[PDB]
């Protein structure tokens, strides 16, 4: 194996309920070494498939190329590029912008959204 | 824990309170004074850590001041918090032994009922009561302290005198000061402090202990 | 380009904002004590700051040379709206 | 309204209302603060050989027409063996209270406020009488020597017949008394000023008519006067404006915010923080000073993990997570009966590498922390420390013969995964590896090339100051800080008021306190004459526990209702009286 | 020669000593004898802990992780070709033992980056003008507060940190 796994387990919280679409929470088989998932108000049980159930501080999200959605492109105020080549498309006009996030904590890295109609790719630099 | 830097700590409270009892003006050897940690892994036997004495035999007689009141007596009890049975049993062998004044320190808490029992006991026989923490070092050495030294009742007499006052109208002093407890004064009695000056140079006060 | 290296006691953007205000200030420390070089005897300017009388070298240079960086609780001007200051600015500007 | 009821009385004790002392004589020496200026003290010179050759008056002197160059007078003494006893008598004196003057100024300053400019004074009798700066002179010295004794006798500050005001006598004037003899020495007037004898005799009476004029006045209301001249600079600059300086700043509140944080007792200061000063070879080495920092540094283990997870794995033989499967291998003889006994939820962290090697800590010291705080029941297991990934292990286990459910297992089933948060809730939160108590993730790693600190005495007797590390701190344990190895127990100090008052007693807030406000005002620039600070200090601290300047401070002073009525509380102290 | 014991634990720990430097085959292209190496090593170990104590067992455990490393192998082959006596071994050269490249250079360049967060710390105002009446340095930094004023107008101050001496423009 290699540290090069990414780390996504799946996080998980809902595949709730299937009859009453409540919350499903872990509870024990200690006779088959099955995790199961049961509604507490009614009787209905299954298993689960990984053994995860809560992971905490990935620390590191990157939320870089995520959640930024493309529309940005559209917006008057953000400084458009003559900077070329979208890593996509055969043009230049990438808008530009420093992390817009109060969880990027310290980030001076420009990300680059193409504007015209044949990606809305975006990418960090 | 069980490591070697708990007898780096055993013998820091043994130095400051070897200078204690030094500066209350008991005859304590310089050697002992001088008597490094290197030293005292040897000349204690301070073991391997597991096998002896966590601080019962480390226990100690002083043997007095210029003038012969005889002796006073230190104590290391051993348990993170003491109670008054043993207290009570410790008191027995001061009394065996008619020991005249008793410094203890304990390890961690105190019984707030040893502490008042310790409290009443007080005018029949005196008594004292020292967290270890305080005694990791010598605050007597601390660059904002000054001087202090406790005066003889008829030296307190002639500065009234010599000023004309009342012992009510000099500064005052807490009886549960850190700089009150390491002498270990009592009640009623006065210190005199010497200061260091940005004019004067040296200026001198006094304080009554209340 | 994320290439600045953050100095030993401070964070990237605390690194940069420090940074950018030590050249301001000298550029205007340099330009004030031109200034004051630049001026003759006469200057009657020079008369009142020298005798002591009103005013300071540093009055000289906000007539004169160039006022500099305004301030507001010890940092550069806040950005008061979304990621600008005042609506004129394209967003994240963070020049002079 | 505090201060109001201090005055110098007659026999120049200060005192307040009630009557109590404040001090001996006013603000330490009797002196009032309207005609005391700024003096420079030759007698902190540098080098020893330089000292010798300046103040000691020659002997040795030269074959040739020596001596008769700025004196006449010389050729009268050279043979006289007493006046070079008595000479040498003085020398020796000047040479031991430069001992003890530098005893008194750490800081090697030669600054200090004094009456009567002997310079200026010196200066104007040479311009009067009218001497030339190149001729020989008629005085001599041990007239110089005895008449400097004798007005040492003459500028009396208070009565002394008694031996313990004799004394209280000669310390209440040290500091005037040898910049008198330093600067007034047979040497200094023969080889520098050239004074005549009648001119000198003029220099005393101008000296003692000065000096005496320049004692305080019983009766000044100096409590009163006091607080306005302290009061009085407190108006001036700084609301909250911020002094950019080295890595530090967000630190000591500075100003009026800090003079009301300060002067009311705080019991939460803003900004509490301790200067840390370094020993051995940690004084002086990076490295060193990293290795005491860290056992300093409150971490917690929550700061310390990269990562966590929990896993459902009943089995290690048969782990889910596959690559986990070498430590059963690695621990299959781990206490090989209770693997029975282990519960099947799993809990996993992951830890990060420059992290763990910052804080310089290992993996077993942890295990065994976790292990010793919760106990045998929480069962832990680590890694390799050469793995390229930083895993700890856990689950948790139970006391085996008493857990058969007999009568229904005294927890009311809790789920265990949930337990399991509690101690990833409570593991986290609570476990304080290496680092004891608040300190905060808040170190600073100062070089002392700034400032006036870190300086000593050399074998040249000069003050060739060091160039040191130490560490500023926000936080408060000063008493755990000076317990720790390598930590200066001598020079650490703390900006806070309140817990130097619990660690080092009465005296030390004295000092410190003096020193705090002494601090705010240099900062802003001004000057304020040390008299009135020293009776503030002493106003506050007189009577034994500190008493912050608000009405739950002085109003519970004895003093009488109808002075704290007109204070703050006003109806229900006149209700309470 | 190498002392054998009756306890079970011991020997057990001595054959998975022995296993773990079975690692790779290397001890063949070596012919030693890895078996009473690892007799020596628990011996030595034994000679510290001299107890059957988790500590022993984990120390013991660490000495294995350390010799099973496929990242460097170099370290086994330096333990089994007799350049590393089992009374050294017992004790680590480094934290987890890392040297003969990778890890150690990475390990030492953490050490740089960690130390680095240190050197400078952070310091200095800049203007480097005034030369100072006392120490006579040239290093000092000014203020500037409060305008317009009364009777003490804005001035420059400035102080020599150098050596605490402070003065205006005067
Ligand atoms: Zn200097």
């Amino acid at each position: 194996m290699e540290p090069d796994g990414t780390y996504e387990p799946g996080f998980v919280g809902i595949r709730f309920c299937q009859e009453c679409n409540n919350m499903l929470y872990p509870k024990e088989d200690k006779e088959n070494r099955i995790l199961l998932y049961a509604c507490r108000n009614c009787d209905y049980q299954q298993e689960a498939d990984n053994s995860c159930i809560y992971v905490n501080k990935i620390t590191h999200e990157v939320d870089e190329l995520t959640q930024i959605i493309a529309d940005v492109s559209q917006d008057p105020t953000l400084p458009r590029t003559e900077d070329h080549p979208c890593q996509k498309c055969g043009h230049k006009e990438a808008v530009f912008f420093q992390s817009h996030s109060a969880r990027a904590e310290d980030a001076m890295r420009l990300y680059y959204v193409c504007t015209a109609p044949h990606c809305g790719h975006r990418w960090t630099e | 824990m069980d490591d070697e830097e708990e007898t780096y700590r055993l013998w820091k409270i043994r130095k400051t309170i070897m200078q204690l009892c030094h500066d209350r003006g008991y005859l304590v050897t310089q050697d002992e004074l001088d008597q490094t940690l290197e030293e005292f892994k040897a000349q204690s036997g301070d073991k391997p850590s597991e096998g002896r004495p966590r601080r019962t035999d480390l226990t100690v007689l002083v043997a007095h001041n210029d003038d012969p009141t005889d002796q006073m007596f230190v104590f290391f009890p051993e348990e993170p918090k003491v109670g008054i049975k043993t207290i009570k049993v410790y008191c027995q062998r001061m009394q065996e032994e008619n020991i005249t004044r008793a410094l203890i320190v304990v390890q961690q808490g105190m019984t707030p009922s040893a502490k008042q029992s310790l409290v009443d006991m007080a005018p029949k026989y005196i008594l004292e009561q020292f967290l270890q923490q305080e005694l990791l070092i010598n605050i007597t050495e601390h660059e904002l302290v000054p001087e202090h030294v406790v005066m003889t009742k008829e030296e307190v007499t002639e500065l009234l005198a010599r000023y004309k006052l009342r012992e009510n109208q000099l500064p005052r002093i807490q009886a549960g000061d850190p700089v009150a407890r390491y002498f270990g004064i009592k009640r009623g009695q006065v210190v005199k402090i010497i200061r260091p000056s940005e004019t004067a140079g040296r200026y001198i006060t006094y304080r009554l202990v209340q | 380009n994320n290439e600045l290296e953050p100095t030993p006691g401070n964070t990237l953007r605390q690194t940069f904002e420090n940074q950018v205000n030590r050249i301001l200030n000298d550029a205007r420390d340099k330009t004030g004590s031109s200034a004051q070089k630049s001026l003759s005897e006469y200057n009657n300017f020079k008369s009142m700051v020298v005798s002591g009388a009103k005013g300071s070298k540093i009055n000289i240079s906000q007539v004169i040379a160039v006022v500099g960086q305004q301030n507001v609780e010890g940092k550069r001007i806040p950005f008061g709206f979304k990621h600008r200051t005042l609506p004129h600015f394209i967003k994240d500007d963070y020049g002079p | 309204k505090s201060m109001e009821s201090v005055m110098v009385k007659y026999d120049a004790t200060v005192r307040n209302s009630i009557n109590q002392v404040v001090q001996l004589r006013y603000g330490e020496d009797g002196l009032a603060g309207e005609s005391v200026e700024f003096q420079n003290l030759a007698t902190l010179k540098p080098s020893n050989k330089a000292f010798e050759k300046k103040f000691r008056f020659d002997y040795t002197n030269e074959r040739a027409l020596r001596r008769t160059l700025q004196e006449d007078l010389v050729k009268d003494v050279l043979s006289n063996a007493h006046i070079q006893n008595e000479l040498e008598r003085e020398f020796e004196r000047m040479r031991e209270d430069r001992e003890v003057l530098r005893v008194i100024f750490p800081t090697g300053d030669s600054k200090v406020v004094l009456p009567c400019n002997l310079l200026r004074m010196i200066w104007n009798a040479q311009k009067i009488f009218h001497i030339n700066p190149r001729l020989p002179s008629d005085l001599h010295p041990i007239k110089v020597v005895e008449g400097v004794k004798e007005l040492s006798k003459k500028l009396v500050i208070v009565n002394g017949d008694d031996p313990l005001s004799r004394q209280a006598q000669e310390n209440a004037t040290l500091l005037f008394n040898i910049h008198l003899r330093s600067t007034l020495c047979s040497r200094r007037m023969a080889e520098e000023f050239r004074l005549s004898g009648e001119a000198f005799d003029w220099l005393l009476g101008e000296i003692e008519s000065k000096f005496n004029q320049a004692i305080a006045h019983p009766g000044e209301m100096v409590g009163a006067l006091a607080a306005q001249s302290l009061g009085e600079p407190a108006t001036q600059m700084t609301l909250n404006t911020f002094h950019y300086a080295g890595v530090s700043a967000k630190n000591v509140t500075l100003g009026v915010p800090r003079l009301k944080e300060l002067i009311n007792i705080s019991k939460k200061p803003k900004t509490p923080s301790l200067t840390v000063f370094l020993l051995g070879q940690s004084a002086r080495d990076a490295e060193r000073a990293k290795d005491i920092l860290c056992r300093l540094e409150h971490t917690t283990l929550r700061k310390v993990t990269a990562n966590t997870a929990i896993y459902y794995d009943p089995n290690p033989q048969s782990t889910v997570v596959a690559e986990d499967q070498e430590w059963v291998n690695v621990y299959y003889e781990m206490p090989d009966f209770d693997v029975a006994r282990i519960s099947p939820w799993l809990l996993r962290v992951e830890l990060d590498r420059k992290h763990m090697t910052d804080r310089k800590l290992t993996m077993e010291q942890i295990a065994e922390k976790i292990n010793a705080g919760f106990g045998d029941d929480l069962n832990c297991i680590f890694n390799d420390d050469n793995a390229e990934k930083l895993v700890l292990r856990i689950r948790i286990m139970n006391s085996d013969e008493n857990k058969m459910q007999e009568e229904e297992e005294v927890v009311d089933k809790m789920d265990d995964d949930v337990f399991l948060r509690c101690i990833e809730s409570n593991m986290l939160t609570d476990m304080t590896l290496q680092g004891i108590e608040q300190i905060s993730k808040v170190y600073m790693h100062l070089p002392q090339t700034d400032n006036k600190k870190k300086i000593i005495i050399t074998e040249d007797g000069e003050f060739k100051a060091l160039q040191e590390w130490i560490l500023e701190t926000d936080g408060v344990s000063l008493m755990r800080v000076l317990s720790e190895k390598d930590v200066d127990p001598v020079r650490t100090t703390s900006n806070d008021i309140v817990e130097i008052f619990t660690v080092l007693g009465i005296e030390a807030v004295r000092k410190a306190l003096e020193r705090e406000l002494y601090h705010v005002i240099s900062f802003d620039g001004s000057y304020v004459n040390y008299r009135h600070l020293a009776l503030l200090c002493d106003t506050m601290t007189c009577r034994g526990h500190l008493m912050a300047i608000t009405r739950h401070g002085v109003n519970r002073q004895d003093t009488g209702p109808l002075m704290k009525c007109s204070f703050e509380e006003t109806v229900d102290v006149l209700m309470e009286a | 020669r190498a002392p054998s014991t009756s306890d079970s634990v011991r020997l057990k720990c001595r054959e998975m000593l022995a296993a773990a430097l079975r690692t790779g085959d290397d001890y063949i292209a070596i012919g030693a004898d890895e078996e009473e190496l690892g007799s020596q090593i628990e011996e030595a170990i034994y000679q510290e802990i001299r107890n059957t104590d988790m500590k022993y067992k984990n120390r013991v455990r660490s000495r294995i992780s350390n010799l099973k490393d496929a990242k460097n192998p170099n370290l086994r082959k330096n333990v089994l070709c007799g350049n590393i006596p089992p009374d050294l071994f017992a004790r680590m050269t480094a934290e987890e033992m890392a040297s003969d490249e990778l890890k150690e250079m990475r390990k030492n360049l953490t050490k740089e980056a960690i130390r680095e967060h240190q050197m400078a710390k952070t310091g200095g105002t800049q203007t480097d003008l005034f030369t100072c009446g006392k120490c006579k340095k040239k290093n000092c930094t000014y203020t500037q507060v409060q305008t317009r004023s009364a009777d003490e107008p804005m001035t420059t101050f400035v102080v020599c940190n150098e050596c605490g001496n402070r003065w205006k423009f005067c």
